[PDB]
């Protein structure tokens, strides 16, 4: 679903129901990185299942939002456009991002395609046993 | 010792030595398992076994009640057992929440015209209950279920809702539907009543808010007012909200968020805008949120598919706009046309009168052949259930005589 | 207010009879058989039929009554849903011998209702028709009648309404089951032609003398509510998705022609 | 002629029985792969007349279990004493989804076509398929196939048979180009119908817009043919 | 009951019948036999002798309904007898024996006489279920035959009259109404002090529903070119009143019978349609929100309420935007000549297109 602040709730709350928090004085060291870490990650889902509609986005929103600083917004944008290597132009100064990847019958011919690319590399594998 | 205990009474049962249902054996014993599994169930255990094993017990007791004859106070206990079930369904899986309401109203309805209660006052907070719970079923976002089929999960939910005697189980719109035409709906309290006639059929989306939620802080209040609507409340308000999203986008192209957010009084302003936020990343409505000047839109015609339709059809009466959707666009330019011609034209009626002369003249010429064909297939009829016959043993006599050639020939 | 005034009937039922009546087994003249469906209030849902064992003759009436339960419990099994109504039989309407037909219906004890089926060379004769029974006397004699008539209608299955209209069609000419896009435009370029003719006539009987004054707000209604609906609004905007969207089609259309052909690679490879 | 290969004849099919295959529709269990009946016919002029048909009712819900001999006992008792006899010269599915082949009815299908040679599987694919060209399909099984019948098995046998090379892309017999003569009727109810019944026609027909604009169906019989093409490919 | 395949002597078996009710009925039955077995004097008797206390003579009543129709002057025959029912003062079993005849069987139904008898009879016995039956049988009745002679005409046209506004639900009385304006436009009653009456009676009844829009029912067919503009029926002041759009001319042109009840409320009603469909049709088609108050004379998110109204009313009909482009498409309302030359346009837009695509696609079938 995707909701950041009820990820946190279950993980933290369960664990101090449970006797699982108190073992070790690092406690909220380690639930303060736990808790930046479902941050990043849920703004990264939000992003991930929200470009099948997004043309354009605004980071003002996904910092406040998402409960964090613009550095830390910037940087995980900017990872994710870069390594997964997305067709979409960041701006950082005037703190916009601009994409219109949609749509529905898109994915379907991604889908296909890569149903496809199946069918051509098992046609080239059974050559490969054969010979 | 509640899974060996069912073993141990399954087996019992199935032992019949000097034991039936006449003298009501069954009863205490289900009686006890019921009261256990329900307390347990109630106070802390883990969420799938205590429901693998009741359900079981459920399909034995059903069967016997069934043979036995339908007995009315072990029923009512039923029922009230069942009531317990909605509450724990509404947490864990609302479809099941649905079938078991639904039966929880019609066995309790068959309960008060077979044994008469005149508890006036709490059959009304339970109806009012029954009609606010009851549509509230979300769409599935188990990603990782349906990549490894959530057709398992289906069939296991089907069988589970035909066990619980209710086939199926039921979808949105006819459950508001059916909910309506049943009798009880006469019987529920103004405040809730004139609260469906605002979210079902003035559903004017710049004044629901006006209405509704001075009725959703009064069923909120606890006092007596069933601790089961109180909890009920966020996730009907909720259902509110994206009811009136959805028909907001089928009559806004674009908006301002600072209107957007005047026209939707809520709890705070983070927890409304996160929430059209959530329905949006979801897609229960085609929007873009979000733009340098903070304005919305739903835009026109666009993506007028699943994303739009909220996934299968809309949650509201037909004041959804016409889109263009395939084949649409040739249909209604040939059903316009088609209409226009065939309710008054003088040429069409002219082509018809033309038409059925020609006809009448193919008839009149037909009624000649059809007494030359009743002696032609009165002839074929007898001749064929003769020939068609004589050759229907041929195809059977030559298996016979295959057998018998080839024990010749050896 | 009285119970069944209108009845729902739908092409299978009719040709039901038909078959019944034509393929043959000598039921060239009267022929009788038994109707069945369910009722709400004033309406009675015909939704199928089948006949029995007969006799009808001066003065005689036979009916199987015992094959018409087997059938019952084997249409039951087939279908939960179906009950019987009534009796349908060929025409003339209301032979006396009807009175020996209520007593054969009488033995099962439900309401009955009639349908006669006409073959006149008429256009005016109505085809199926429908009657109810009234005073039914009984405790005198047997069952004396006088019939109180019933409007047929249709209303069943959709998909059947279409299918009907499709074998319309074929009755006409076929009509057949490959081209129905290209059939279904043809038809509505038919249509729009006569359109255009009858336009072309409502606005010349104006400009002649005095015309047009039942199609005049009327048709001008009709032409908005095509232009409405298509082609939708009318900006550059719009016209550019629309372009877009036929690249899209286009590509997925594009992109099974390449399905196919790797299937076909895949075929080939497998097929030598 | 309307011969096909071995002895076989080319179908001729009434509209009657497309009008009683649509009263046994496709619900009441719109998922569930039933075999919904029997088709009853007889050799004629060039070609095979279908003239009847009657539905095969099993234990259906989701679930599906087979049924008594006594059902079909009793209807082609029934059948006769009403008209003819019980010749019966094919069978009969729709059965949820667009055009499919669960493998059992093709060894169906083998029995059945080794049984009687003069045989024909019809499959009915309406508006599940869009509605949709060649929405009615009747097909023979090769004679080859049939004359080294039985059986197939899993490699003994079919290392055999499959290398004296045997067609199994095959015979589609085509249906509906002349009159059968028993349209009289239906032509004499359709100037009426239109008539004073126009309400009935513009309504039947306006149904189509309201099911056009509503449905995803480009899109919805997309994804089930891509489910459909994935699944295959992916076990072959 | 008892059985009517007794062997005839059907008018015999039928007097049988009298003497098996009160004692009066059967001394006119035996001592009427004494003198002639006769029709219409043994008949007679049905008629003047009452149904006892309670209706259970439905099923006799049956037998002696068909009896009256076939030997002599059956109209008259059967326009006696139904005030009784009337009298009676309950429905069911009255509605019965007018249900056995119907009309179109057992006689006939005129010419229209029998067919009129019945339902003038249904009016007074009973109420919506057996005059929502009858109209749909009547309209398709009207475009196979409507009388030469007026008065059985007139007789329809009083009977409709009466019929709509005891019609209790909304749209039914307005879809009666429409079919007595469209009779009375049409032809009878033109005797013009009787088209005068009910002319201003379709003033009122434009006015009292809101959703008869202003002139368009009138100007859609005969209406406004059968009935004077200015002479008596004050016709085309509403037609003014509704082109100059404003509350001060309805308070110039206004009259004490509606205002006094009054009009008040459906003026805004008024105003709300006119307005919106007026600047879209002009501007043309596309309409600033600024503009849109200033002519509806109120807020901004007043505008949006009026237009969400307008919209379930489809008289504009596409998603809203927020400030440009906020209410199009649909102009179901009226236009007159605005209208008709846009026929005229989409007429050789048609012919252009139809011909053009057909022509592609007879290369490509």
């Amino acid at each position: 679903m995707g909701d950041w602040k009820t990820c946190h709730s279950f993980i933290i709350n369960e664990k101090m129901n449970g006797k699982v928090w108190d073992l070790f004085p690092e406690a909220d060291k380690v639930r303060t990185m736990l808790v930046r870490k479902i941050q990043e990650e849920s703004l990264r889902t939000y992003l991930f299942t929200y470009s099948s509609v997004y043309d354009s986005i605004s980071m003002e929103t996904l910092s406040d939002m998402f409960e964090l600083d613009l550095p830390t917004v910037h940087s995980i944008i900017s990872k994710m456009i870069i390594n997964e290597e997305l067709m979409a132009s960041l701006d950082q100064p005037t703190q916009t991002v601009v994409m219109h990847r949609t749509e529905p019958t898109a994915q379907q011919n991604l889908a296909l395609q890569l149903a496809e690319k199946l069918g051509s590399l098992v046609e080239n594998n059974e050559r490969v046993f054969d010979h | 010792k509640l899974c060996d205990n069912l073993r141990m009474h399954l087996s019992q049962i199935q032992r019949h030595h000097n034991q039936s249902t006449a003298i009501n054996l069954n009863n205490p014993e289900s009686q006890s398992m019921h009261l256990e599994t329900r307390l347990v169930q109630l106070d802390s255990a883990i969420s799938m076994e205590l429901w693998q094993e009741a359900f079981k017990a459920v399909e034995d007791i059903h069967g016997l009640f069934s043979l036995s004859k339908k007995p009315p106070k072990p029923q009512l206990m039923a029922n009230y057992y069942n009531k317990v079930s909605t509450v724990f369904w509404k947490s864990g899986n609302a479809l099941f929440h649905a079938s078991t309401l639904h039966r929880l109203y019609h066995l309790s309805r068959e309960m008060r015209k077979n044994l008469t209660q005149d508890e006036m006052q709490r059959m009304s907070t339970r109806v009012l209950l029954a009609t606010l719970s009851i549509p509230i079923t979300p769409e599935r976002t188990d990603i990782a279920r349906l990549l490894d089929m959530d057709g398992i999960i289906v069939e296991k939910q089907r069988r589970l809702a035909t066990l619980l005697g209710l086939q199926a189980p039921p979808t949105r719109i006819g459950l508001i539907n059916d909910m309506v035409r049943f009798n009880v709906l006469q019987y529920v309290v103004p405040e809730v009543k004139d609260l469906y006639n605002w979210l079902e059929v003035e559903f004017n989306p710049l004044k629901l808010c006006e209405r509704v939620t001075k009725v959703l802080n009064w069923v909120r209040e606890q006092p007596e007012k069933e601790p089961e609507l109180q909890q009920y409340v966020p996730q009907l308000q909720s259902n509110t909200i994206l009811r009136l999203l959805q028909q907001v986008a089928q009559i806004y192209q674009s908006i301002e968020f600072s209107r957007l957010t005047s026209l939707v009084p809520f709890v705070d302003a983070f927890q409304l805008e996160r929430a059209i936020v959530d329905a949006a990343r979801h897609c229960d409505l085609q929007v873009r949120i979000d733009h340098t000047s903070r304005t919305l839109s739903f835009g026109s015609d666009l993506n007028y598919a699943t994303r739009e339709d909220a996934p299968i059809g809309p949650h509201l009466q037909s004041m959804p706009s016409e889109q263009i959707r395939n084949q649409l666009t040739a249909m209604s330019s040939v059903l316009a046309k088609a209409l226009e011609v065939i309710k008054p034209a003088h040429i069409l009626q002219e082509k018809e009168e033309q038409h059925q002369l020609a006809v009448t003249a193919y008839l009149k010429n037909s009624r000649k052949e059809h007494q030359r064909i009743l002696a032609r297939r009165q002839t074929i009829e007898e001749r064929k259930e003769r020939l068609e016959s004589l050759n229907i043993q041929r195809e059977k006599e030559e298996l016979e005589q295959r057998e018998a050639e080839l024990q010749k020939v050896r | 207010f009285p119970g069944g005034r209108v009845v729902r009937l739908h092409p299978v039922i009719l040709a039901s009879i038909v078959d019944s009546y034509e393929r043959r087994n000598e039921g060239a003249a009267r022929v009788i058989g038994t109707l069945l469906g369910t009722v709400d209030k004033h309406s009675v849902e015909v939704t199928n039929c089948f006949s029995v064992p007969h006799n009808e003759s001066e003065d005689e009436v036979a009916v199987d009554m015992e094959f018409a339960k087997n059938m019952y419990e084997l249409h039951k099994k087939v279908s939960p849903n179906e009950l019987i109504l009534g009796w349908y039989a060929t025409g003339h309407d209301i032979t006396e011998h009807s009175v020996l037909i209520h007593e054969y219906y009488s033995r099962e004890a439900p309401n009955p209702i009639h349908l006669t089926v006409d073959t006149s060379l008429q256009n005016g004769r109505m085809s199926i028709k429908a009657y109810v029974s009234t005073s039914m006397g009984v405790p005198g004699r047997t069952m004396g009648v006088m019939f109180t008539p019933l409007t047929v209608k249709y209303a069943y299955y959709d998909t059947e309404r279409i299918g009907v209209d499709l074998i319309m069609k074929t009755c006409f000419s076929p009509n057949r089951v490959i081209g129905l896009s290209s059939d279904l435009q043809q038809v509505g370029g038919a249509s729009a032609r006569i359109q255009d003719a009858l336009s072309t006539v409502l606005q010349y009987a104006e400009d002649v003398l005095s015309g047009k004054v039942s199609a005049d707000n009327t048709v001008g209604r009709f032409l908005m509510s095509l232009v409405n609906q298509v082609p939708k609004i009318v900006p550059d905007d719009f016209e550019t998705m629309l372009n877009s969207n036929i690249n899209d089609l286009l590509m997925v259309t594009y992109l099974a022609n390449l399905t196919q052909s790797q299937i076909a690679l895949n075929e080939k490879l497998v097929n030598l | 002629g309307g011969s096909g290969d071995s002895a076989v004849k080319q179908v001729q099919i009434d509209g009657l029985v497309v009008l009683k295959i649509i009263k046994h529709y496709q619900e009441e269990g719109q998922g569930t792969e039933v075999v919904q009946g029997v088709l009853l016919g007889l050799v004629v002029e060039d070609r095979l007349e279908i003239t009847n048909c009657f539905p095969f009712p099993q234990h259906t819900e989701d679930d599906a279990d087979f049924d008594e001999v006594q059902y079909q006992m009793e209807m082609m008792r029934s059948l006769r004493h009403v008209n003819i006899d019980h010749l019966h010269v094919g069978w009969y599915q729709s059965t949820y989804y667009g055009s499919f082949v669960t493998r059992a009815l093709l060894d169906s299908q083998f029995s059945y076509q080794h049984a009687i040679e003069e045989s024909v599987v019809l499959i009915y694919d309406p508006i599940k398929t869009a509605q949709g060209s060649l929405s009615l399909k009747a097909y023979r099984l090769t004679p080859k196939l049939m004359e080294v019948c039985k059986e197939k098995d899993f490699s003994p046998e079919a290392l055999k048979k499959a290398n004296i090379t045997f067609e199994h892309m095959f015979e589609e017999v085509p249906i509906v180009i002349k009159n059968s003569h028993l349209i009289n009727v239906l032509m004499w109810e359709l100037e009426k119908k239109s008539a004073v019944a126009d309400k009935h026609e513009l309504l039947s027909l306006a149904s189509s817009n309201h099911l056009g604009k509503n449905l995803q169906l480009l899109m919805d019989r997309v994804d089930e043919m891509s489910q459909d093409i994935v699944k295959y490919n992916t076990y072959m | 009951f008892i059985d009517i395949s007794e062997e005839d002597q059907a008018a015999e078996l039928r007097a049988y019948l009298k003497s098996k009710g009160a004692e009066i009925s059967e001394e006119n039955s035996e001592g009427g036999l004494h003198v002639d077995l006769a029709q219409i004097i043994e008949a007679c008797d049905v008629c003047l002798k009452e149904d006892d206390k309670d209706v259970e003579s439905v099923m006799n009543s049956v037998v002696s309904l068909l009896l009256i129709l076939e030997p002599d002057k059956q109209e008259a025959l059967i326009e006696s007898l139904c005030e009784k029912l009337v009298k009676f003062r309950e429905g069911e079993r009255p509605s019965l024996r007018l249900q056995l005849l119907s009309n179109l069987f057992h006689g006939m139904d005129k010419n229209t006489p029998v067919r009129y008898t019945v339902y003038c009879s249904l009016i007074k016995v009973a109420a919506s279920c057996g005059a929502i039956q009858y109209i749909p049988t009547e309209l398709d009745q009207v475009r196979k035959w409507i009388s030469d002679w007026n008065l059985t005409t007139e007789k329809k046209h009083t009977l409709l009259r009466l019929l709509y506004e005891a019609l209790v639900d909304c749209k039914k009385s307005d879809a009666a109404s429409k079919v007595m304006v469209e009779l009375l436009g049409s032809y009878t009653e033109d005797n013009a002090s009787q088209a005068r009456v009910d002319a201003h009676r379709c003033i009122v009844r434009a006015l009292k529903d809101p959703n008869a829009f202003l002139f368009d029912h009138l100007l859609t067919l005969k209406p406004v070119k059968f009935l004077e503009g200015e002479l008596i029926h004050d016709l085309l002041t509403i037609f003014v009143s509704a082109k100059l759009a404003s509350y001060v001319k309805f308070y110039q042109n206004n009259k004490d019978f509606i205002d006094s009840l009054g009009l008040l409320h459906e003026q805004n009603m008024a105003k709300m349609r006119l307005l919106t469909f007026m600047g879209m049709a002009v501007e043309n088609k596309e309409i600033s929100f600024d503009t849109m108050q200033q002519e509806l004379q109120i807020g901004a998110d007043d505008v949006e309420a009026f237009v969400i109204d307008a919209v379930r009313t489809k008289m504009v009909y596409c998603k809203i935007d927020q400030t440009q482009r906020k209410v199009v498409v649909s102009h179901s309302t009226h236009r007159t000549f605005g209208k008709q030359q846009w026929q005229q346009l989409y007429d050789t837009l048609n012919a252009w297109k139809q011909n053009l695509n057909k022509v592609k696609n007879s290369l490509l079938s």
